DNA sequence: GTCAAGTACTTACGCCTGGTCATTACTAGTACTGCC
RNA sequence: AGACCAGGC
């Protein structure tokens, strides 16, 4: 009985004819998507795709007349529909223009972007719907709008691509370039952060503060930070252009509904009225703001103020009032996590997010670590593509009223209502979007108006080599934190933490200045990248214990709050609490429930001394980090992630396992390290710092890149002429077709000094072994 | 409708005005513009002890060894 | 132990508000209680009025598909009880003085100053120089 | 064993004359463009810590 | 290179007739230095040097 | 010859030379290694004549 | 760099004296009573207690290394190289290492004997916020091998929560190889300007 | 201001206020039969062969170390059996606070770990 | 990508041994221990060649430029 | 010193490494100079 | 000591050699009248009472038991009413009136003895709105005294104050000094090691300290009071023990350049561009940054 | 006159090799074409 | 000549 195997057998009749069914080794597969998977949310899915839904986020903008006190005609032009196609070439009747087609001729395999516009005009007499071609726009390979997309390795190889060929990347000018992932803070949690430059702001601010990074339905982000202020008020802080903005938050309180001024203390203090610590720091809020603002005393007068204020930079008609300006602060700022109708949601996100705040400052909660990887989320690549696209599409609905305002102010032929007018003034915007897209991916800098909601602002495009195939399929694999982080000189943001097990590798990482910034994952963990569902998992939270969260009078660590995907659903005890922690994990794996997912991660925090903020943290929304890991009761596969692995106790093998403290086991102990770090052999021999340099130099191997080499343009190429499969090999080299490339040579190696020419680090080779072939490579 | 230092109105849960910065007998909501009298507002109490950490110390730290 | 139950309430005969800790009334304040004939997901409305004040709530539509409140009346010398289907409701205050209060519609570059940063202000204090 | 891409044949450069550097006359930063190494400022005082003052010039 | 950070640039191509060579009338085709090793601590391709050559056999 | 970084004075030393005959590299003793700080992992160093 | 039976059978005894180290630590660190049980809720109570401060948590890992450490030093010097299958000079591992040609002799107590404690920035391995050090081993647990002290010879092998242990420690190496250079080559870019 | 469908009810049915007679605010899930219910503990019980956990919930509407913190406010029918009015028997002017609040509640038994079945040698 | 001529270490003809291999594993049912003794591959540098030749050239010949697919 | 990514003016064509003292005074390109790789050799 | 020349040191120390006549009891008790005594060190828990309805204040202070703060700090029931009298009240007026000025934008009985109403009536004489004052002249345990404002006002926070100037309150500090510390005797001789520098308040302890014999860590505050040459020889001294933690050995012909170079001019010139901004050569200067 | 609180300003290892990318809007003009 | 990216020691 062999041990392991090579199958050669096997592996040569896979060379003579590739399987006319699906791929083999699927688990190649499985590991870029993550970028085929986002691509796709773009496109398909529920509410018609991701970018379906960030049209319906950027609205209708106006534009009136100077023809009479009306102002004229409205002009509410807005984008309704956008699709994109699969690339076609154009020679009458289109052809299918497959990728190798792409490649030789060093352009860029493109696909055609459709905006349909809304041309209204007076609130809804006529629309002028006209679909116009806004330029080519590059897909990604074996996307749903790539044409290899459900094809077998028998038909990638008659359309010249190769057998196991897995996409996942842009070819932008010939050039087969990739977008990285990056790390960013989770989304839909407020994480209590001390910072020294908290205090920065100006007079009296602290180093105390919290910070949520909500995100809206299309995968765009935004902040919204609390300062406490040592005056004894707190302070709210946005930011909607490149520039911030800083509003007390009782102004807030009061636009989000209609509050009592004792809901804005029932609210924050519990049952803990004898705090005598959380009241007097609430004496300074309430009346600091009835102090500085004798006026505003109901809903609608708070916020006809906010929206005065703000008018001028949210680029306000002159059509919207004062009062539904407003609003338009509060749908597009203040937690847009919950969106328009969760005005309530938003509301007791607001008093949570006090408490957690007035709890740090009293010494009760520890500030949770940013750059550990519980509190980390992932930017897909797909998701950046996305939310580029929609301040794309904003700025030329944008570009189309700036085109008629100078119409109104220098000419005069003006008729919104004429069919020619449009096709007058969309001959004179620029439509290319699909050129600026290109321009992106072709330069990895980030030109956008209103700059997103994460730091850096180049460097998010990486050339994919194709120079080995441990080199290609690294860079689907690779996380990065950002470039404000290298050009830095700390230490800190470098370590290896423990929070990483079984999602970070702990030894693929690069030796130099990248090194502890950009690391790869393990290989069994997989990214959401779909919204999973929430809908029946408060119906069967409810009916275990919760009281919710419209009936309650409850906040602080001395109860747990109940939170699904970031909004408060109830309130429920500690003791309670736990329990239900375990029943719904024991109900999500135990699939009967037809509510609770696989793929939902139950983020449970027990009360502590001084610790983190207690509570049960439910999450199921995209790019979260998940693995596998097997659940001890009914044995079967269970889904955790990041957040969640911080408090349980999943032991490494099934003989380390101890009486009633462990929950889980892993699969296998191997699933921790990265693609390349479990093909390097008895690698638990070796010290740390040389399995790290094999995961360096083993991607940097004259190996082989393909075997469509007749049918590449690429600039620089390096080829080994006769490779072979190793004796010695983990048992993943064979199952991710890595005897599809071949990378060195079973050598004879003589450990003796005999020569004198090999001391330091130097190697020698017999010479007549490389007279007869031996690591040839052109 | 009395916690802590301040007071609130039985009627609408508005924070009432300061019942010394205003004048004699009549404290009104600034929102019902309902009236409570000074009186049964005597005297507002609290008592507030330190966080038990905010003086480290070697004599401090003899408390739980001993 | 034990509690027996003598009957329970089919119909809709009490309910339950949530105001805030203290919240009173004139004795003469009585309430409304809306009904529309769905399934048993019922949706009702409160509606309250003195002189100075409106008293309106709603129930929790989405909280209310799972849950179940019933009102008991307990004997402690008997172990009996009645049930009411009881609902709880959200409610609010609204006032009548700061009810209709408002401003005009629209109130015809340094008015995002109130809201600003710290280095925002120092600059357009350069800009009248 | 494993060949990395490090071959000798992408390095030994060498210049004796050629291209120079136009509002400098300084020899040109490059492999390719067919020029010069540089002596920068912590070769130049390691050649005045051995008092040689003829290599430095 | 070496799959356990063991590399080094060729030095000579050291002639087959000047080479070690065994009782089984093999020759290798990679020298590589012992010195190498303490240092580094690589006993995974130590490891492999057993479990290469039991394999081929 | 010369190596950097050039910490110390010794790391830029002086040479006489042998003219070797097959390939296109240089061809340093051990003893020179410990005094520029040189391991042969693909080690370049500078040549100034 | 094998070694003999009674080799092994002296390293696995002195091992196993390193099982109630890591509570005796604890519970002198904590001025609890010695012979105190691990799951003391008075030791689980202090021990949160001191994870939570910077202070307090450097002088657990402080003479918890004073102790793992004396262990590794009673192997060491028993196991080599009076514990050796093949000894000086014929053991090739160690002649070079005594004579200084390559190694030293903590590379062939890691190769021999016992790879030792994983030592971070001064510390032990550092703590999540829950108390526990990876996700395999309980909330506060007083052992040894929970805080990085790692018991596997690469001769036999390191676990893998041993061997996650000492990733920590050698990017730790290869953090201050790179970035802080740039901290030392200033000071000489400052000194010899004025000195020139 | 009356919306869709909110009929208004016109006749409601008996209130009987009067060691004395308490008020019990219970929750229960929608999924329960109270329509035939004989038994209620102090723990757990059964309905419809199924376990439903039970408990106190005294010290979130209130607390447990303090007088008068009451905030879910009773409606009781008016003495005309056709509005709604504020629960009243103390000649207080203040609502008749909750004594005793009972969640029934559901659970599931976790089995055990098989520790012979899953520490394979 | 083709099978070696002349194995790297001793010198003995190596790559008339490919084909012969294939027939030893397939149709005589043999394992790869005594299908490379049969072939006189006794030296275990000849025996790393036919056991882990990869055989990548017949992934690249279904590439072919000069026929119509 | 100038209000207005920016065009570098004729102070920073001399300041800092990238700049004329230490970019091209102190330090020079040479002629006459070589850089290879270095294999070890005994015998010399 | 190269880069900055930091005057500002990061941890300033100073090495007292203990006489060998006496005795070791005699010195860990003597380093407890060195090292300082916050009035945070003393301060079990501080009970605030305010009332309102002419807002009043009620600053009642526990501290620990006579025979614990007394026995630990050799702080006497006598100087701690001083420092609350004549050290904390002050202070405490200083950040009661700094804020009310910018906010614009159990016990026994009374008579025990008239000494009592005395020294109250002094802390209302001398103080600024202080109405009450008493402490517990038999045990320690607790000082207790009122403090009135008016209607004016509104809410200070007066625990976030009380603690921070009970921070700042010191009982019995050398200045400049923070605490002494008596290590074990390294390399023979006996070694009193201090963490603050204060040259002229150490001169007083001639029969504990021997005074020609104190080395020190600041280069600077040496440079101070020893004159040049001893800068020169601290500069050398600190930059050998650096080498000497690492085992690296340098030579002292390098380390003498190094530290003449620094004091070239009299003063502690660093190097940098201020140290060198005293030199002949313009292009030099030119050459750096 | 003296002492502050806050600003403004400068630094941040050496050498070496590859690749890619690079101004945009618009505005007035000459020419193309549909038209009567 | 820059901006970024990927490296080598
Ligand atoms: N000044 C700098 N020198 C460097 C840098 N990177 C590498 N080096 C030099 O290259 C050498 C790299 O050594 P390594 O990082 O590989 C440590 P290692 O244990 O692998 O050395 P060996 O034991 O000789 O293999 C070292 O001597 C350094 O002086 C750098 O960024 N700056
Ligand atoms: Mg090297
Ligand atoms: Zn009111
Ligand atoms: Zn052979």
């Amino acid at each position: 009985a062999r041990t392991a195997d090579f199958r050669t057998l096997e592996r040569e009749s896979r060379f003579i004819n590739p399987p006319k069914d699906k791929s083999a080794f699927p688990l190649l597969q499985e590991a870029v998507q993550p970028h085929i998977g986002s691509f796709n949310a773009l496109t398909e899915g529920p509410d018609g795709g991701l970018l379906n839904l960030g049209v319906k986020d950027i609205g209708e903008k106006v534009i009136f007349d100077g023809k009479p006190g009306y102002l004229g005609n409205k002009l509410s032009v807005s984008v309704e529909q956008v699709s994109i196609a699969k690339p076609m070439s154009n020679d009458a009747v289109e052809r299918k223009v497959y990728p190798s087609e792409s490649r030789q001729r060093l352009t860029s395999y493109r696909g055609k972007l459709l905006l349909k516009l809304k041309w209204s005009v007076n609130n809804g007499e006529e629309n002028l719907f006209e679909v116009r071609d806004c330029g080519g726009l590059p897909v990604m390979l074996q996307s749903n709008r790539c044409h290899l997309n459900k094809m077998s390795p028998y038909e990638l190889v008659q359309h010249k691509e190769e057998s196991d060929e897995i996409g996942g990347y842009f070819i932008v000018n010939g050039i087969e370039k990739l977008i990285r992932m990056l790390i960013v803070q989770r989304r839909n949690h407020p994480m209590a952060i001390i910072r020294p430059s908290f205090a920065n702001r100006g007079a009296s601010y602290s180093h105390y503060g919290i910070q949520i990074r909500s995100v809206r339905p299309d995968q765009t982000s935004q902040t919204n930070v609390l300062h406490y202020l040592n005056d004894g008020q707190v302070t709210f802080r946005f930011s909607w252009r490149k520039n911030e903005y800083l509003v007390p938050v009782v102004m807030i309180l009061k636009a989000l509904c209609h509050t009592s001024d004792r809901e804005i203390f029932d609210g924050i203090i519990g049952n803990d009225v004898k705090d005598s610590f959380l009241t007097d720091r609430l004496e300074l809020l309430l009346r600091g703001f009835k102090k500085r603002y004798p006026h505003l005393q109901n809903r609608t007068q708070v916020l006809q103020y906010l929206g005065d204020k703000f008018r001028v930079v949210f680029q306000a008609s002159p059509d919207q009032s004062d009062l539904e300006v407003g609003q338009e602060v509060l749908d597009r700022i203040v937690l847009v996590h919950l969106g328009k109708d969760g005005s309530q949601d938003k509301f007791r996100m607001l008093l949570f997010m006090i408490r957690k705040l007035y709890s740090l400052v009293a010494g009760e909660c520890s500030p949770d670590n940013p750059d550990a990887t519980q509190h980390q989320e992932v930017l897909l690549g797909g998701f950046l593509y996305g939310m580029i696209l929609k301040e794309k599409i904003d700025e030329y609905l944008q570009n189309i009223i700036a085109q008629v305002r100078m119409d109104i102010n220098r000419g005069m032929a003006i008729n919104f209502k004429d069919k020619r007018y449009m096709s007058r003034v969309l001959m004179r915007v620029n439509e290319n979007i699909g050129s600026k897209m290109q321009y992106f991916l072709s330069t990895g800098n980030l030109v956008s108006q209103s700059g997103l909601d994460l730091q850096q602002v180049s460097g998010y495009t990486v050339v994919a080599e194709k120079i080995n195939f441990y080199r290609f399929i690294s860079h689907f694999r690779m996380v990065h934190r950002g470039s404000f982080f290298a050009q830095l000189k700390t230490t800190t943001v470098r370590k290896l933490l423990p929070e990483s097990w079984g999602f970070l590798c702990p030894v693929h990482t690069p030796d130099g200045s990248p090194c502890g910034l950009l690391n790869h994952f393990a290989h069994k963990c997989r990214i959401s990248t779909q919204q999973s569902d929430v809908s029946r998992i408060p119906s069967i939270l409810y009916s275990l214990g919760v009281a919710p969260a419209s009936h309650t009078f409850a906040a602080g660590p001395s109860l747990c709050c109940v939170q699904i995907d970031g909004k408060i659903i109830g309130w429920v005890s500690h003791e309670q609490g736990k329990i239900i922690a375990d029943t719904l994990r024991y109900w999500k794996v135990e699939g009967k429930t037809p509510g609770l997912p696989i793929d939902l991660e139950i983020g449970y925090v027990p009360p502590s001394t001084r610790g983190q903020y207690p509570g049960l943290y439910l999450f199921g929304g995209h790019s979260r980090m998940l693995r596998p890991v097997r659940y001890l009761p009914l044995d079967k596969e269970d889904i955790v992630g990041p957040f969640e692995q911080v408090y349980m106790n999943i032991a490494v093998t099934p003989q380390e396992i101890q009486n009633n403290v462990h929950t889980h086991v892993e699969f296998t102990p191997t699933n921790i390290l990265s693609i390349l770090a479990n093909l390097t052999p008895f690698s638990d021999f070796n010290q740390s710092p040389r399995n790290m340099y094999q995961c360096q130099m083993g991607k940097q191997t004259m190996g082989t890149p393909g075997v469509a080499l007749c049918h590449r343009s690429d600039n620089k190429l390096y080829r080994l002429q006769t490779g072979q499969t190793p004796i010695v090999k983990a048992n993943l080299y064979d199952d991710y077709g890595m005897d599809n490339f071949p990378n060195g040579f079973n050598a004879v190696v003589a450990v003796i000094s005999y020569t004198g020419y090999d001391m330091d680090d130097a190697m020698i080779i017999n010479k007549s072994a490389d007279e007869r072939g031996f690591g040839y490579g052109t | 409708s009395v916690v802590g230092s301040l007071i609130f109105c039985l009627d609408c849960g508005d924070l009432l005005e300061n019942p010394n910065a205003v004048l004699g007998s009549n404290v009104e909501c600034s929102q019902c513009k309902a009236i409570y009298p000074k009186s049964q507002f005597s005297n507002l109490k609290v008592v507030t002890t330190t966080a038990d950490d905010a003086f480290p110390s070697s004599l401090r730290a003899k408390k739980s060894v001993v | 132990s034990e509690i027996e139950i003598e009957s329970v309430q089919d119909q809709p005969s009490v309910a339950v508000g949530s105001f805030f800790k203290g919240f009173r009334a004139p004795s003469d304040t009585t309430f409304d209680l809306y009904k529309k004939k769905k399934s048993e997901k019922d949706e009702f409305v409160l509606h309250g009025e003195n002189e100075r004040l409106e008293y309106e709530g709603y129930t929790d539509s989405s909280s209310q598909a799972s849950n179940q409140y019933v009102v008991g009346l307990f004997n402690p010398e008997k172990k009996s009880i009645q049930l009411y289907k009881a609902p709880v409701l959200v409610s609010k205050v609204v006032s009548k003085s700061s009810k209709n209060l408002r401003g005009p519609k629209i109130k015809s570059l340094r008015n995002a100053l109130g809201e600003a940063f710290g280095t925002k202000k120092a600059k357009k204090a350069i800009a009248d120089l | 064993y494993q060949r990395l891409r490090h071959m000798v044949n992408d390095k030994f450069q060498v210049r004796s004359t050629g291209p120079v550097n136009s509002l400098t006359m300084q020899p040109v930063k490059g492999r390719k463009r067919h020029g010069g190494i540089r002596v920068g400022e912590m070769e130049r005082d390691a050649l005045i810590g051995h008092g040689t003052s003829f290599l430095l010039q | 290179s070496s799959r356990h950070g063991q590399k080094g640039v060729c030095s000579r191509k050291w002639p087959t007739i000047d080479m070690p060579f065994s009782e089984t009338g093999i020759q290798p085709d990679i020298i590589i230095n012992p010195h190498a090793f303490p240092s580094r601590m690589t006993i995974g391709m130590f490891v492999e040097s057993l479990a290469g050559k039991a394999g081929a056999l | 010859m010369n190596r950097q970084p050039t910490l110390h004075k010794a790391s830029m030393m002086g040479h006489k030379v042998r003219v070797l005959p097959n390939e296109k590299t240089l061809r340093l003793h051990y003893a020179n290694t410990g005094a520029y700080n040189a391991d042969f992992d693909g080690d370049e160093m500078n040549m100034h004549f | 760099l094998r070694l003999t039976a009674e080799g092994n059978k002296w390293r696995t005894d002195i091992l196993k004296t390193s099982v109630d180290t890591g509570r005796e630590a604890a519970a002198e660190v904590t001025n609890l009573d010695k012979d105190t049980p691990a799951d003391d809720p008075e030791l689980l109570k202090r021990l949160q207690e001191i994870l939570r401060d910077n202070n307090k948590s450097g002088i657990l890992d402080a003479v918890t290394s004073s102790k793992v450490n004396a262990i590794t030093s009673q192997v060491v010097s028993k196991c080599v190289p009076d514990g050796t299958m093949k000894k000086f000079p014929c053991n090739s591992m160690q002649a070079m290492a005594l004579s200084g040609a390559k190694g030293s002799n903590v590379n062939v107590s890691q190769i021999m004997c016992l790879l030792g404690q994983q030592a971070l920035e001064g510390r032990r391995v550092p703590v999540m916020v829950s108390g526990k050090t990876l996700p395999s081993f309980k909330p506060y647990e007083t052992d040894a091998m929970a805080g990085g002290y790692v018991k596997g010879r690469f001769y036999s092998g390191i676990k893998p929560q041993e061997y996650y242990f000492h990733c920590m420690a050698g990017r730790e190496g290869l953090i201050d190889t790179a970035v802080k250079t740039s901290r030392s080559g200033y000071l000489q870019r400052c000194l010899t300007k004025q000195l020139e | 201001s009356i919306p869709d469908g909110f009929k208004k009810c016109k006749h409601l049915k008996n209130f009987p206020l009067n060691k004395q007679q308490q008020v019990w605010l219970i929750k229960f899930p929608s999924n329960v039969d109270i329509s035939k219910l004989k038994s209620l503990p102090v723990t757990t019980m059964t309905i419809d062969k199924h376990d439903y956990k039970i408990m106190d919930d005294t010290d979130i509407e209130s607390s447990l170390t303090q007088d008068n913190l009451s905030n879910m406010t009773l409606l009781v029918p008016s003495e005309s059996k056709e509005s709604l009015k504020i629960a009243s028997t103390a000649k207080d002017n203040a609502p008749l606070q909750f004594d005793k609040v009972f969640s029934v509640s559901e659970t599931a038994k976790i089995p055990a770990i098989d520790y012979s079945k899953v520490r394979v040698p | 990508m083709i099978v070696p001529v002349r194995c790297f270490s001793c010198g003995k003809v190596v790559g008339d041994k490919w084909e012969s291999y294939l027939n030893l594993l397939q149709e005589d049912e043999l394992d790869e221990g005594t299908a490379l003794s049969r072939l006189g591959l006794k030296r275990y540098c000849c025996r790393r060649m036919i056991l882990t030749h990869v055989d990548l050239i017949e992934k690249f010949l279904r590439y072919n430029p000069l026929e119509k697919r | 010193k100038a209000q207005g990514v920016p065009i570098p003016g004729v102070k920073q064509a001399l300041e800092k490494k990238e700049g004329l003292f230490r970019k091209h005074m102190m330090g020079k390109r040479v002629n006459y100079a070589a850089r290879s790789v270095i294999s070890p050799d005994p015998n010399i | 000591i190269v880069m900055t020349a930091s005057a500002a040191i990061k941890t300033p120390q100073m090495t007292l050699p203990i006489w060998n006549d006496v005795s070791d009891e005699q010195a860990d008790t003597f380093c407890k009248s060195i090292s300082k005594v916050l009035l945070s060190e003393v301060i079990d828990k501080v009970i605030v009472t305010e009332t309102t309805g002419a807002r009043s204040y009620v600053i009642h202070m526990r501290f620990f038991d006579n025979n614990e703060y007394s026995e630990e700090y050799d702080v006497s029931k006598e100087e701690l009413q001083n420092v609350i009298s004549n050290q904390f009240i002050h202070l405490l007026e200083a950040a009661i009136v700094k804020e009310i000025k910018k906010q614009k934008r159990v016990e026994a009985n009374n008579n025990m003895n008239k000494v009592q109403r005395d020294r109250q009536s002094a802390i209302i004489s001398h103080h600024r709105f202080i109405t009450k004052y008493n402490f517990d002249d038999e045990s320690g345990k607790w000082c207790e005294f009122k403090l009135e404002l008016a209607a004016d006002t509104e809410k200070l926070l007066m625990v976030n104050i009380v603690e921070e100037i009970c921070r700042k309150s010191i009982i019995r500090q050398i200045p400049h000094i923070d605490r002494c510390v008596h290590p074990e005797p390294e390399n023979g001789k006996r070694v009193l090691v201090t963490e603050g520098v204060n040259f002229q308040a150490m001169w007083d302890q001639e029969a504990f300290i021997d005074v020609d014999g104190i080395t020190s860590n600041d280069v600077a505050a040496v440079l101070k009071t020893y004159g040049v040459e001893a800068a020169r020889n601290t500069i050398v001294n600190e930059i050998n023990n650096v080498f000497s933690r690492y085992a690296i050995s340098v030579s002292f012909r390098h380390l003498d350049l190094i530290a003449d170079m620094m004091t070239r001019q009299g003063t502690y010139l660093a190097f940098n561009r201020q140290g060198m901004e005293t030199s002949t050569s313009s292009f030099m200067k030119m050459s750096y940054e």
